[PDB]
């Protein structure tokens, strides 16, 4: 493997440790999950478009589709519990407990 | 006396309905206020060359 | 007058006039007289490569032909 | 060489150290519009200019809306930056850091890390001797979306509906 | 001197740009307000000397100080030619600007604009006509042709 | 002599967008009845020159509320990408040729936007932050049917190079072939470049200058260059995309001609558009094109699809 | 009839840009299956030759396989060309 | 390479003019000079309180429609296959598709903004 797959691994890896790791808005949550699919999406272009995979080219758009869903559900969620709230904090999300 | 500035109806024949339907898609009232600007730009300007003309005054 | 607009309007036009005009003097300057060679596909890429090779002096413009094979 | 993919895969590792340290949604939304603009860069490199526009054009659209959305629901008196925080700089000096350590390592010796083992050598070493003509392979790859892939479609197609339905669903309230 | 050419030419450069686009700011108080929209109006053209108006005091060079300042709109005038950046300028026009006006013994007028900001060019009338106002926009841009910045610097 | 057709290319359009500048001041002139500029030099052709030193030599403020870094970096940002759109126009060639010539410019565009976003949001007041938030609204619009439009519009020509286009329109005009993409693709424009009616992120009727209100000096004159800069560029593809020009390989300088008469028509057509219409609603603008553009553009994408198919007139895909 | 004719009609009168978006989008989606020049463009589309057109091994029992390309046999554009 | 230097060359002139934008003029900055403006008042509260969204939901659709039409976009090269009515078919399918969605969400009223 080339350094390249190694710095977009490394890429995802920091977008998916901020978002397990919150601090106080839920907005920030959402950046970082868009970025790790911005990885994922550059890490499987790179690897189709290096072997040559004509069919799979096709992948990273889909990839894209379900990305901008996800980030539409999460906008949608954040809209209702700013309304409920006030703030995009995550800590007035504590009403349920386990 | 007075007059009613606004209280006329438009007609719903289809003559007219695809007259009113032209202007919606083909913006013909838009195109009449441009061809107006264009007349007032070839019209001749009414400027003064101040100060060596100067506006008209009375005793 | 209404043409006392023409002036600015003509140096605008001859602003322009230069980029097109100074794009096309300049790709027929770094290509021997001619047009700069359009590369969109490996195929056109590995032609220029090859009049690269064959023409001898690290040029693909410079072009070669019955007088070079014989 | 020119080492120009190492570069922008480094400045792609930066962008994301950047939005996951986190100092607000402005600086964030922008940290990633750089990090999605230097991959169209390493993915043109590597050959998919189709591919880097869109994602380029997809992030450019998206994180639009992400500023209207934090002007109104995620802002605050005193927004962070990274050097406003003590918390922000610490992460962001963090991923710094470890970014800069994987790249000497990787310079000076072939590292081969916890996970997976990476080799110092050419991107450009690694790339293919064959040439197609008259026709991009990526084009004719994405293209084939339609021709082949009816099924993935389909199922797109039926998700951006749904989409379009449930987000107006969620926000009904009432 | 070789450096006192060189400075003259270009302190004539830089008056030059400044008196030929003055952009007053959009700020009109009272009746004196309409003759300056007589001087935009197509007769008295102002935009043919490089005289356009703008509405942030950030973009403006000349504000032209029409109308009656009151008490209640002292504090307004200043702030927002304290927020016209350097180099500014003030044309009062009319004589509630100027002095008092017929406002003069008023507990609610301020008398004369320049107990709140320096005035440059003070244009007499009640309103001055266009024309007058246009004579005043032309002597202050004659006020800004004698300005010696780099001559004075040179020598300084 | 790559960087001597770099500088070829940017210091004449910044000497037309400056002229362009004086152009509309003496068109809106002389539509008002008026004469324009006519007293800094010969007919006011030294206006743009006294008004650009007048800026760059008047005192830049950062406001104290500001966040610096941003305050900078917008204006610096729109004029980059406004210099940066004209390289893969042909004219009749390109600077740098590119294969998708068209994704480019719209993936630029849409960056471009951002500038206004930052510059308001950085400036830290209300009139900066409600023209952001109106920048916002009129990009989603525009975008989305732009967007598709250009889709529409492209699928009649083969592919995404802009010399493949003058290669269509080498007989006729996309104009005679696609004319209603045509209308909705010019009001487009409009709105994207922030012309009027749409100038509603800079509109100093509601707002006092809009996002641009804390900028003064030489910051303001960038975003102004930025700003005329996209609307020449924008009339310049228009004209290469909608009204074709007869190319000779041999004398390239008649298509130079014929693309600068056109942009300049197209120009003018923007300055005597502002000169006529009111202003729109931000609201109203939304509602234009998402309930009429929308529906159109759909179906007429819908029909460019199917037309070279049932005509057997499908363009060579090289 | 007259029902769909008074709705057509109050359509048109409200919202012609709608009824002319539906009649252009329904006029899309019907006339290609129509139009005869549609195997016209697939067998164009076929006619492009994108790969190079790899010989086969004769075996001597392939008389519709031309061993020269200006040989009668094979595929013909005579069809495109006068098209 | 041609790209980067045209991008560096732009940058660096923008940068350029901003420099001798900052610098060359005589700068005097004080607190009133560089206070934020409000039509000549102090203002009320502040610029970086939240400013309620009107049209959140067409933001969204936005996003959506964005993606519709990265999915159509690489129609011209589709058209250019043997399997034609294939292709047109799913072309079709995905524009009736987005249009059924913008059909919904007008009825349904999505598109009015929040009052
Ligand atoms: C290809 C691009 C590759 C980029 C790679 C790097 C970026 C990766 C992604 C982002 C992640 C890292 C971000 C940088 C963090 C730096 C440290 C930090 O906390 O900075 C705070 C700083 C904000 O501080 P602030 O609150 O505004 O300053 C006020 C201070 O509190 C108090 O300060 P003050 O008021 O006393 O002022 C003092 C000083 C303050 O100056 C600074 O703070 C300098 C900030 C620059 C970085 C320094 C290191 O002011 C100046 O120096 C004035 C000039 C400022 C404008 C020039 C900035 C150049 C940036 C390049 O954040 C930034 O500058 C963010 C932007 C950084 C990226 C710039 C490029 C953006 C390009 C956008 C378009 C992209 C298109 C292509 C895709
Ligand atoms: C307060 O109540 C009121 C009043 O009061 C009482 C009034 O009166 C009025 C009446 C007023 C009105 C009706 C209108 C007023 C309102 C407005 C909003 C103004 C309306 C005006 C217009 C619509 C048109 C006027 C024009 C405007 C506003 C535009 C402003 C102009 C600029 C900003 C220009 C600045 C930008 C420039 C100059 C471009 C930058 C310069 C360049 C790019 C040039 C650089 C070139 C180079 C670097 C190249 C150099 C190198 C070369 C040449 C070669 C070198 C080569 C080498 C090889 C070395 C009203 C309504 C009112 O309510
Ligand atoms: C991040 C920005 C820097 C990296 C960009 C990518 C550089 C390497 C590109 C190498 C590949 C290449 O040349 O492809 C050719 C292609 C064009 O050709 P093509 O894609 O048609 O195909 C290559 C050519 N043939 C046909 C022969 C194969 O270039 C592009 O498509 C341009 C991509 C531009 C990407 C821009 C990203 C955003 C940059 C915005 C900067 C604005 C200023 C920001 C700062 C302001 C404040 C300070
Ligand atoms: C960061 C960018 C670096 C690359 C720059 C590339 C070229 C930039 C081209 C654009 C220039 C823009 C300005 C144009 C000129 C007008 C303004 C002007 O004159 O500004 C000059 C500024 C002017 O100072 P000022 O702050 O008073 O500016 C006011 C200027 N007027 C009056 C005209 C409004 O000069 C200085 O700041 C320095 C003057 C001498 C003092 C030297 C101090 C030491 C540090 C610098 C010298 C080198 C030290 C080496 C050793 C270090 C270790 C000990
Ligand atoms: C925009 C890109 C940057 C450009 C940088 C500068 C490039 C040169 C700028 C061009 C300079 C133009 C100077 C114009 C001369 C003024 C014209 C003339 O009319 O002015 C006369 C003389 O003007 C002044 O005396 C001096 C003006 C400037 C003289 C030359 C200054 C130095 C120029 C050369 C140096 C430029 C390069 C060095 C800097 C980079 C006085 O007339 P005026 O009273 O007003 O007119 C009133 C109107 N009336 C008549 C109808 C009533
Ligand atoms: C391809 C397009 C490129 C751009 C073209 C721009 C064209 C601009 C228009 C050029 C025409 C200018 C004509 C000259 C105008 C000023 C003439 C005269 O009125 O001004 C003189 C001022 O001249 C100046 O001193 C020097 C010349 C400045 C004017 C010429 C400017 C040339 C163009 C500037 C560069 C344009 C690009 C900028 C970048 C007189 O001043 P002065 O003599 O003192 O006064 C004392 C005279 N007394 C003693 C009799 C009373
Ligand atoms: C009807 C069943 C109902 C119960 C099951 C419901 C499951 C969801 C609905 C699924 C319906 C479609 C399933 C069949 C997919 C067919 C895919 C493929 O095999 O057929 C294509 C044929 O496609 C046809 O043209 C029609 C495709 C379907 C048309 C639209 C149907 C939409 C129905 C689904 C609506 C969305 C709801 C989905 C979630 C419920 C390929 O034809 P071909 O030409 O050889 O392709 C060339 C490939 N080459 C190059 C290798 C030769
Ligand atoms: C390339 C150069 C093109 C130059 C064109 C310049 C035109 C003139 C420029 C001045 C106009 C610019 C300012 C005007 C901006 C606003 C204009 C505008 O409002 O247009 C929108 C207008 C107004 O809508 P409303 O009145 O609000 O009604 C809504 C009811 N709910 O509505 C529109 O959508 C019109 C847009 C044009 C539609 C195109 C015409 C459609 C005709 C279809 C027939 C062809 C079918 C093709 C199939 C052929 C089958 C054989
Ligand atoms: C050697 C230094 C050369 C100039 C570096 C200037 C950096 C600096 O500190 O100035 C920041 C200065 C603003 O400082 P103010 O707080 O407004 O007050 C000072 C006004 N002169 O900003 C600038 O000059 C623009 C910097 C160029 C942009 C580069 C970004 C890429
Ligand atoms: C299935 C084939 C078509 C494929 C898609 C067509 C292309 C894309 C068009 C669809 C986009 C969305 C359509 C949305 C339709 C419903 C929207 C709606 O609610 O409209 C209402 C209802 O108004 C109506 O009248 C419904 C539209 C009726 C149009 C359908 C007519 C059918 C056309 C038949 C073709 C006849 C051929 C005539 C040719 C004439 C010349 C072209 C009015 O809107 P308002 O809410 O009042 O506006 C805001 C006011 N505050
Ligand atoms: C052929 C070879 C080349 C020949 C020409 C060479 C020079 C070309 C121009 C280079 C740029 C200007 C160089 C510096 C000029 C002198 C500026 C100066 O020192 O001004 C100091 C002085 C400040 O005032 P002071 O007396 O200090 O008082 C303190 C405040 N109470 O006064 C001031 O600060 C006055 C305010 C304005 C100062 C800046 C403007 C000076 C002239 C610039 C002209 C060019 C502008 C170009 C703009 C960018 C391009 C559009
Ligand atoms: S000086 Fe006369 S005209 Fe002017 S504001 Fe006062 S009363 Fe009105």
């Amino acid at each position: 493997m080339p350094l390249v797959y190694m710095n977009i691994i490394m890429a995802f890896a920091i977008a998916l440790a901020g978002l397990l790791m919150y601090r106080s808005h839920l907005m920030s949550s959402l950046l970082c999950l868009e970025g790790m699919m911005l990885s994922l999406f550059i890490m499987s272009t790179l690897i189709i478009l290096n072997t040559h995979f004509t069919l799979a080219n096709m992948m990273p758009i889909i990839l894209l589709v379900f990305a901008a869903c996800e980030a539409a559900l999460g906008l949608s969620l954040l809209v209702m519990v700013s309304n409920t709230y006030g703030t995009d904090y995550v800590q007035n999300l504590n009403l349920l407990q386990c | 006396t007075y007059k009613f500035v606004n209280m006329r109806e438009p007609s719903m024949d289809m003559k007219s309905v695809t007259d009113r339907a032209a202007q919606t898609l083909l913006w013909t009232e838009l195109v009449r206020g441009l061809g107006m600007t264009l007349s007032y730009l070839f019209r001749e300007p009414a400027t003064i060359n101040y100060p060596f003309e100067k506006g008209p005054l009375s005793p | 007058m209404w043409f006392e607009i023409l002036p600015g309007i003509a140096v605008m036009a001859a602003c322009l006039f230069i980029p097109g005009m100074a794009t096309a003097h300049i790709h027929k300057f770094t290509n021997g007289g001619k047009e700069k060679r359009v590369a969109h596909f490996s195929y056109q890429w590995n032609l220029m490569e090859r009049d690269r090779c064959i023409s001898g002096v690290n040029r693909y413009h410079v072009t070669k032909g019955l007088e070079n094979i014989d | 060489t020119m080492y120009i993919a190492f570069i922008l895969s480094t400045i792609f590792v930066i962008g994301f150290v950047g939005f996951s340290s986190k100092p607000s949604p402005i600086y964030g939304g922008l940290g990633l519009i750089v990090s999605g603009g230097v991959g169209c860069g390493i993915v043109l490199n590597f050959g998919g200019s189709f591919l880097g526009l869109m994602v380029f054009l997809i992030y450019l659209g998206g994180m639009l809306v992400v500023f209207g959305y934090t002007t109104a629901m995620a802002t605050e008196m005193y927004p962070e930056v990274w050097v406003s925080n003590k918390t922000v700089f610490g992460a962001f000096v963090s991923g710094l850091m470890m970014e800069f350590c994987m790249v000497y390592y990787a310079l000076k010796e072939e590292e081969v890390e916890i996970i997976f083992k990476f080799n110092g050598l050419g991107d450009w070493v690694i790339y293919d001797t064959g040439d197609s003509g008259f026709f991009s392979e990526e084009a004719m790859g994405i293209a084939a979306l339609y021709s082949y892939g009816t099924w993935l479609v389909i199922v797109t197609g039926w998700s951006l509906l749904i989409g379009v339905v449930v987000i107006m669903e969620i926000t009904r309230g009432n | 001197s070789r450096g006192e050419y060189v400075v003259a030419k270009l302190d004539d450069l830089v008056n030059w740009a400044r008196r030929s686009s003055l952009w007053p700011m959009t700020f009109g108080l009272a009746c004196c307000a309409v003759e300056m929209m007589h001087m935009a109006a197509p007769r008295y053209d102002m935009d043919r000397f490089g005289v356009v108006f703008r509405a942030s005091p950030r973009q403006s060079d000349v504000m032209i100080v029409a109308g009656t300042l009151t008490n209640k709109m002292a504090p307004a005038l200043r702030k927002v030619y304290d927020q016209m950046p350097e180099p500014r300028y003030v044309v009062s026009m009319g004589s509630c600007a100027n002095g008092g006006g017929y406002y003069h013994y008023s507990y609610s007028v301020v008398r004369g604009c320049d107990r709140i900001v320096p005035v440059d060019i003070y244009v007499p009338g009640c309103p001055p006509t266009a024309e007058a106002l246009l004579y005043g926009i032309l002597q202050l841009q004659r006020k800004i042709k004698r300005e010696k910045r780099l001559r004075i610097w040179y020598r300084r | 002599m790559f960087m001597i057709n770099i500088l070829s290319l940017i210091i004449p359009i910044l000497l037309a967008v400056a002229f362009l500048t004086l152009v509309e001041r003496k068109v809106l002139g002389y539509m008002q009845l008026r004469k324009g500029p006519n007293v800094v030099g010969p007919y006011g052709l030294l206006q743009p020159i006294a008004d650009a030193l007048k800026l760059f030599t008047k005192e830049p403020l950062r406001p104290a509320t500001s966040s610096i870094s941003m305050f900078i970096i917008a204006p610096i940002l729109a004029l980059s990408l406004a210099l940066t759109m004209w390289v893969p126009l042909p004219m009749p060639y390109p600077l740098i040729n590119m294969n998708l010539g068209v994704l480019f410019m719209l993936a630029m565009s849409s960056l471009a936007v951002y500038s206004i976003l930052w510059s308001g949001w950085a400036s830290n007041s209300k009139y900066a932050l409600i023209g952001a938030l109106r920048a916002v609204a009129q990009t989603i619009s525009y975008e989305v049917t732009l967007a598709i439009i250009l889709l529409s519009v492209l699928l009649m020509n083969g592919s995404y190079t802009l010399s493949t286009l003058i290669t269509t329109q080498e007989h006729i005009w996309m104009i005679f072939t696609s004319w209603p993409l045509a209308m909705m693709w010019f009001i487009s424009t409009l709105a994207e470049t922030n012309r009027a009616p749409f100038d509603l992120t800079e509109g100093e009727s509601e707002l006092v200058s809009g996002f641009n209100v804390e900028y003064a000096a030489g910051p303001f004159a960038m975003f102004f260059m930025a700003e005329y800069a996209n609307i020449i560029m924008m009339n310049a593809f228009t004209a290469i995309l909608f009204l074709g020009a007869s190319h000779d390989p041999h004398t390239p300088e008649l298509y130079t001609i014929n693309f600068v008469l056109k942009t300049l028509a197209l120009t003018i057509t923007f300055l005597w558009i502002r000169a006529s219409y009111p202003r729109f609603r931000y609201d109203q603008l939304m509602h234009l094109l998402w309930k009429s553009f929308l529906p159109l553009t759909l179906a007429l994408c819908m029909w460019h699809i199917s037309l070279p198919i049932m005509t057997a007139s499908i363009p060579p895909q090289s | 009839a007259g029902r769909i004719a008074s709705f057509l009609k109050n359509a048109w009168a409200k919202e012609p840009v709608l009824v002319a978006s539906f009649a252009i989008g329904g006029l899309a989606i019907i006339l290609p299956s129509l139009s005869p020049y549609t195997n016209y463009a697939i067998r164009i589309n076929r006619a492009t030759p994108y790969n190079y057109p790899v010989p086969l091994r004769d075996d001597g029992n392939m008389p519709d396989v031309p061993s020269h390309p200006q040989d009668p046999q094979g595929p013909s554009l005579e069809w495109l060309k006068n098209l | 390479m041609n790209i980067m230097l045209t991008l560096l060359t732009n940058v660096t002139l923008a940068s350029l003019l901003v420099l001798i934008a900052f610098w060359l003029p005589q700068l005097n900055a004080y607190s009133e000079k560089t206070s934020p403006y409000e039509c000549g008042f102090d203002p009320m509260g502040s610029a970086r309180l939240p400013f309620s969204m009107k049209f959140f939901l067409v933001a969204i659709t936005f996003l959506l429609f964005d993606l519709e039409i990265a999915l159509l976009l690489p129609l011209p090269w589709a058209s250019q296959t043997n399997n034609l009515k294939t292709m047109l078919t799913m072309a079709l399918f995905l524009l009736i598709l987005l249009a059924a969605s913008l059909a919904y969400e007008w009825t349904q009223k999505g598109l009015e903004w929040a009052e």
